[PDB]
DNA sequence: TGCCTGGAGACTAGGGAGTAATCCCCTTGGCGGTTAAAACGCGGGGGACAGCGCGTACGTGCGTTTAAGCGGTGCTAGAGCTGTCTACGACCAATTGAGCGGCCTCGGCAC
DNA sequence: GTGCCGAGGCCGCTCAATTGGTCGTAGACAGCTCTAGCACCGCTTAAACGCACGTACGCGCTGTCCCCCGCGTTTTAACCGCCAAGGGGATTACTCCCTAGTCTCCAGGCA
């Protein structure tokens, strides 16, 4: 009954919906902020739904009758989606979508736009793009009196030059509304710092100091000047004991050995005298590159002299790197089960290969990535979402995913690597996890034991140490190993990853 | 300084200059005189052609492209600057 | 698939025409594109050449505008505006 | 190393009333730099053939005579004339 | 302004320069220099190719005369 | 070739037509034989090229202006 | 007076042979005058002018060359 | 002052067989001495470029090999290798 | 050595062009002086063979210049006495 | 082949050449997305081009005149070299003022 | 009518221009020798001129295929913004050994 009066009074006109318990609490702490003049950064959940409680927070606004100019900034790829569901919760709030090319930009301009505060203005939609060109044009023609932001982790430094279109800003409103918000080191915690209370945040000489007997109590004290106030001043919540409805899900990590074709040229590389060898069989300066490129599989080399656009026989490919030959085998395991296998890769350079590895081998060709449209990227979402398709394959770009893409239909992924980002990760694993799944999703990261990408695993693994800080205050798998892993911890060879939540 | 020769170069600057390049053991006291000399007749000439050309096209600016046209209309700057090419 | 694009003839064929138009020619044939693909290649390598010539004379290889714009000046056409 | 000040000055000596850009500074800047180059090398190398241990006015005016055009040179070594009879008078 | 578009114009010089000799590095500058060199000698190309063909009592150029101004400019390699 | 003394003759005309009292020696008027033969005979060359792309068998002074012209001196 | 008259109708005609002429126009000949006249003027004005730089009254080979040089005409045959 | 005696020992070690006029012999004396002339001053001016106070052998290679077109210049570039080699081993 | 290193220095001594020149470039430069008088000499010795003459005469020299291509190139703008 | 002039071997004293240390703005296979350009199709109309008649201007042969060219001849103004001595220019210490970097205003110009 | 933004005008600050003096020496100058250009003459003969004449070729016109040009339309690549972690140039300073200068012995290149 109370929570019911409170969302009714403290939101007189949220028409088209209703507010869940805790974050109407987040709302009531938002109004008060506002009424403090402070504001806030908003990172609950990875996109659980929060345009619920931004219409939640706003509303409260027009129901005390405080009229006022509203900008909101979003990705392109949801600008339509947010539209929807601020019509759905609140029919009776004003908006408009602020985007297309000049002509719209003219069209708007002409019609939609007062320059007096009124209950006739609309909530205006401004997209990324809209926010990086039209900063003159218009942040100088309004005083934007609200402002709020989606996508938050989009300013990862000080120097992502939407930061400096928007110090055009007449920003005395604002909301980052985001998901994870580290970004792999203390930098862009720093920014969007700055960005939400610059008044506060004003010089990075005092805080400077914690990029990584008494340092254990320090460790408090980090929290203690500003984190001791920041976790209730960050509207996120973690799973402690919430949404149970989570189904379970495990991954592991391989540490099989690298055969020796690749073993030879890292050793000629190394010295920087792989061309010496090339010159024998017939000078690429980046050597990290070089390293990850060898560590994908050997003919991106070849392939770099190469012209053998239509590359030499698939049994070859079998024979180089062993990453592949173990990848064949656990697709035989995951055919022979008939599982829908999901595949991520970072380069196109590879993601061409095992295509045509897979062509070659008799299976259906399923490739989407940032070079194809979007009408056939739909198209190729319904078949693979198709039940009567037995298609169990889908390549697909890692970068790419951040579209938004749902594919939580397939049953099974295989993340064949992983980025130097592990929240990107967690968005590529998201895009089959989210709420919905049927099947137990098991997935597998192939990392190559004795090669630097397992330094860059463990780094990794460093920045998740990093998140739950600052949210918080070599065998071969065998037929009977494999059996025994994915029943439905620590091992030789195979490490799952221990359980991130501090217990239940 | 300049003034015993009534110039308006910086004589000692490009005395530095001749210096500098070491284009010569020996240096007249005179030769920065007649540089001066050489190089103001060539400024006054360039600018006074400049100043024609905006007062011809109705502009108070000097731009690349009024550089350009006037090295191009003047036959001694022409024959002066034979592979001549300017930026915008 | 592999691909490795022409790139010699990335100077698109309307490149070649509004070059030639502010170079106040009228009327144009078809053999003129590659052919201007081959005077533009030529007149490319000995301006490189001079280039690399500079380049390894100041012990650093990369490349540099006081470089381009002395070697513009050794093949014998002075270009402006640059500093050089 | 930077004339420009002086071709302020120049300016507006010639025509004070009309403007000029910044680009512009800078191609009267190579122009200047390098006429004096030219004009130097000249003089350097023809008191290297003339076996002259010296470089002064006169080995200048023979320089300028060589490299620059007719019409404007014989302007210039009137002017250059006058103007070291100005500094001989001191 | 620039008429040749600069990524295509980066790809040509980059190619051609790591053909001619290895371990190569250009910068902004150095590409627009090279772009203004190209532009300029095209263009004088070009005006000279216009008037041997208004000199042939013809309208449409044509790589022969291409080639006779090519030929009197003498820089064949 | 042509003619060594009226050569030199018209090269006295030339001299005394810029400033005078000037003495020529022998090796000089040699040289400037020489020079004047191989830039005519150049120039020669390109106009038959030029007449030659010209489709016609006859060269006529166009066709030397247009050398010229080319050439960029004039 | 008048001396270019001595550069004689045959001597532009063996010249253009020498040239690979075949076919000569009798516009050729005043138009060869001409661009003779330009050149000699041009390679005599930096003659006197380096004379003029010699202090001296007469005009040499060496200083010939030089000037030869100066106008993009090397020249091989007197030091 | 030229260089008859060293074009003559170089003429009878590598073509023995046949002499040389004395117009031959002058106009490629001026041969080298242009070269001399062209190499001291392309040198010259590109270590004043450099800003360099003095000119070393690697001046002269890339002096060399700016002034001398490729296959010549592959060339001298292999033996002048050799010889400041052998210089530097004597 | 072949060319007269100390007199050559001494030219460049006269032109004084720098501080001091190199060690070695002065060996360098009398090397490079030889190698290209060696090609030049050694194809107006195939010219003089073609017209089997005991005297390399600057009609040979010419001849030889015109028509080797890279001789040529380096020598395009020069025209030889006679 | 004579010799005398320059060419070559040895000691020392600096100062450029190389070597060691330190930093950061530049580089690299991928993505979204966004425009303006660029690639392909087609009708056509202008021009490129083959052929013919002409009539006129240039090549060819030969008689006729012409001065360029060879061989001396005299002569002298100006070049090539040398001795002097004198003014002028390199080197160095103290001084400043005008040239160079930062900061700000205000008028021309597409809209 | 207007606002916006880059050039014109402002001051503060420093190191090269200035002055003076000294002293060493390159040029200004006079003067000589000689020689090479220069005016002059004469003889000789290949060469230039004129002219008739033929003929072939520039030219102007005619007549026919073909292929850029414009225009339209559909694709897509440049251009941009951004992600990722490191390295080659920039810069500074130290050190040390190469050789300019010099003197002394001797041989080779010009006449």
């Amino acid at each position: 009954e109370t929570v019911i009066k409170l969302q009714n009074e403290l939101c007189p006109l949220l028409t088209g919906g209703q507010l869940k318990s805790y974050q109407l609490k987040g709302v009531k702490w938002l109004i008060s902020l506002w009424q403090n003049g402070l504001n806030g950064i908003l990172a609950d959940q990875m996109g659980l739904g929060k345009t619920i409680q931004t219409i939640g927070f706003l509303s409260h606004l027009k129901g005390n009758g405080l009229d006022g100019p509203y900008l909101v900034i979003a990705p392109l790829s949801t600008l339509s989606n947010w539209f929807n569901e601020i019509a759905r919760f609140t029919p009776s709030i004003n908006a408009i979508i602020y985007h297309g090319d000049k002509n719209q930009r003219d069209e708007l301009r002409r019609k939609h736009m007062p320059k007096t505060v009124g209950p006739k203005f609309p909530i205006v939609i401004t997209s990324y793009e809209v926010a990086m060109n039209d900063a003159k044009r218009i942040l100088r023609h309004y005083p934007w009196k609200y402002v709020v932001i989606d996508e938050g982790h989009r300013l990862k430094n000080h120097k992502c030059k939407l930061l400096r279109e928007l110090k055009h800003l007449k920003m005395d409103n604002k909301l980052l509304l985001t998901g994870t918000p580290l970004q792999n080191n203390l930098s862009e915690l720093w920014s969007l710092l700055n960005f939400i209370l610059p008044d506060i945040f004003t010089s990075h000489d005092e805080f400077e100091s914690w990029f990584d007997e008494e340092e254990e109590k320090r460790r408090a004290q980090v929290v203690s000047k500003l984190h001791g106030i920041l976790r209730p001043f960050i509207l996120r919540r973690m799973k402690c004991d919430v949404e149970l409805s989570l189904p379970r899900k495990k991954e592991i990590i391989m540490y099989a050995t690298m055969t020796d074709h690749q073993k030879k040229f890292q050793e000629h590389l190394v010295n920087n005298t792989l061309e010496a060898h090339l010159g024998e069989n017939a000078k690429l300066n980046n050597l990290v590159i070089q390293l990850r490129k060898n560590c994908n599989h050997p003919d991106l080399l070849q392939g770099q002299i190469d012209g053998s656009y239509l590359y030499p026989p698939v049994e070859e490919i079998v024979g180089q790197c062993g990453k592949f030959r173990l990848l064949e085998r656990l697709l035989v395991r995951l055919f022979a089960n008939n599982h829908k296998v999901l595949i991520f890769s970072q380069w196109t350079k590879l993601l061409d290969i095992m295509d045509y590895y897979f062509s070659e081998k008799g299976f259906e060709v399923c490739r989407i990535d940032g070079s194809v449209k979007l009408d056939e990227r739909r198209r190729q979402i319904k078949d693979f979402s198709d039940e009567k398709s037995s298609c169990s394959i889908f390549l697909l770009s890692t970068r790419a995913g951040g579209l938004g893409i749902n594919l939580t239909a397939a049953d099974t992924c295989i993340l064949y690597d992983s980025d130097w980002n592990p929240q990107m990760d967690l968005q590529a694993m998201d895009r089959c996890h989210r709420i919905g799944q049927t099947k137990p999703v098991h997935v597998y990261r192939l990392s190559t034991a004795q090669s630097i990408e397992t330094r860059v695993l463990k780094r990794a693994y460093s920045k998740l140490k990093l998140e739950h800080v600052v949210i918080g205050q070599q065998t071969d798998i065998s037929d009977a190993d494999l059996d025994r892993l994915l029943d439905r911890v620590k091992g030789p060879g195979w490490e799952v990853v221990l359980p991130s939540s501090g217990g239940m | 300084k300049s003034m015993k020769a009534g110039l308006q170069f910086p004589v000692g600057r490009i005395t530095r200059f001749l210096k500098k390049g070491r284009y010569a053991q020996r240096l007249g006291g005179g030769a920065p005189v007649y540089m001066a000399a050489v190089l103001e007749y060539l400024a006054a000439e360039v600018l006074e052609l400049a100043g024609n050309a905006a007062r011809d096209n109705k502009k108070s600016r000097i731009i690349p492209r009024h550089l350009l046209l006037a090295i191009r209309n003047d036959e001694e700057l022409g024959k002066l600057l034979s592979g001549v090419t300017i930026a915008h | 698939r592999k691909v490795l694009r022409d790139n010699i003839q990335g100077i698109t064929k309307p490149a070649i025409r509004r070059l030639a138009r502010r170079g106040g020619v009228k009327r144009i044939s078809g053999l003129i594109y590659e052919e201007t693909r081959g005077v533009l290649k030529i007149f490319l390598e000995n301006v490189i050449r001079d280039a690399v010539t500079y380049t390894e004379h100041a012990r650093r290889k990369t490349v540099t505008a006081m470089d381009v714009v002395y070697a513009l000046k050794r093949q014998g056409r002075t270009l402006y505006g640059f500093g050089g | 190393e930077t004339y420009k000040i002086y071709i302020f000055k120049v300016l507006k000596q010639v025509h004070p009333d009309i403007g000029i850009s910044s680009k512009a500074m800078g191609i009267m800047n190579s122009f200047i730099n390098d006429i004096f180059e030219k004009l130097a090398s000249e003089s350097s190398k023809l008191a290297r053939y003339n076996k002259k241990p010296t470089i002064t006015s006169r080995e200048i005016q023979t320089a300028v005579r060589l490299v620059l055009p007719g019409e404007l040179a014989k302007h210039a070594v009137s002017e250059g004339t006058k103007a070291v009879t100005k500094f001989t008078s001191s | 302004e620039l008429l040749i578009r600069k990524l295509p114009f980066q790809r040509l010089v980059r190619e051609i320069a790591q053909d001619f000799k290895t371990d190569l590095r250009f910068q902004s500058s150095a590409v627009a220099a090279l772009q203004e060199a190209a532009e300029a000698y095209l263009v004088g190309l070009f005006e000279d190719t216009n008037l041997c063909a208004i000199h042939a009592k013809r309208v449409t150029i044509m790589p022969k005369d291409i080639q006779l101004a090519r030929r009197i400019r003498g820089e064949r390699a």
